[PDB]
């Protein structure tokens, strides 16, 4: 089974429903964190103390899971939509964008 | 000053909880929240994250 | 009908690990963990980041796009007694070692 590492998704507003509200951009690149967090993690820069306990005590108790890959560093974005009386506002929205994963 | 932490925390009382069981009644007044703090969301993700999941429980759930 | 995201007990006994081949104190501690679903709504109350719920949405359009995944999003350091060469109680503070709460990412 394949470990945890970023994997591409590109997400398109219309296809989410979000073109009803935002104006640009048409879509963008999340991206998304996917895989497996086994022995050892360290490997990871991004990997806490408790992330490594979790992992080890999993080791050992199959019933407590591992440790879980998600994004460790994001980025924001700028958008633009609607204001009272159709004026366009542009806003940056934080932690959009998947820059690295890890596990936790 | 946009009022949905208000609305989607009062709404996570409700359901769940204690389908239909019995209502509806929890999604009807969850989406007057919305519809009212709506001036105050216009550029708000959870809002319309709120906004674009309350319809998606309402046609499942076959109320009205 | 699936559990939602929230923190769970765990003490972790250094001895069932093997760590208590070089801690000295405390013989284990209570660690937790964050499991459960993190299904519609998500921000502040379960706690989760923008790319969160963009995940979490994009996730119920395209099934095969994981939803976003329970996780420590708040975690507090505990004090741990070791011996250095000279074979001496030495005390060190270990960050991000219990979790104090969960959300989605």
């Amino acid at each position: 089974k394949s470990s945890c590492k970023r994997h591409p998704l590109y997400v398109d507003f219309s296809d989410v429903g979000w073109n009803d509200w935002i104006v640009a951009p048409p879509g963008y690149h999340a991206f998304y964190c996917h895989g497996e967090c086994p022995f050892p993690l360290a490997d990871h820069l991004n990997s806490t103390n408790h992330a490594i306990v979790q992992t080890l005590v999993n080791s050992v108790n199959s019933k407590i899971p591992k440790a879980c890959c998600v994004p460790t560093e994001l980025s924001a974005i700028s958008m633009l939509y609607l204001d009272e009386n159709e004026k366009v506002v542009l806003k940056n929205y934080q932690d959009m964008v998947v820059e690295g994963c890890g596990c936790r | 000053p946009c009022k949905i932490l208000k609305c989607n925390s009062e709404f996570w009382s409700a359901t769940s909880g204690s389908d239909t069981p019995e209502f509806c009644a929890a999604l009807r007044s969850y989406a007057l929240c919305t519809r009212r703090t709506a001036r105050t969301c216009r550029g708000d993700l959870a809002y319309h994250s709120a906004v674009h999941g309350i319809e998606d429980l309402m046609s499942q759930h076959n109320c009205s």
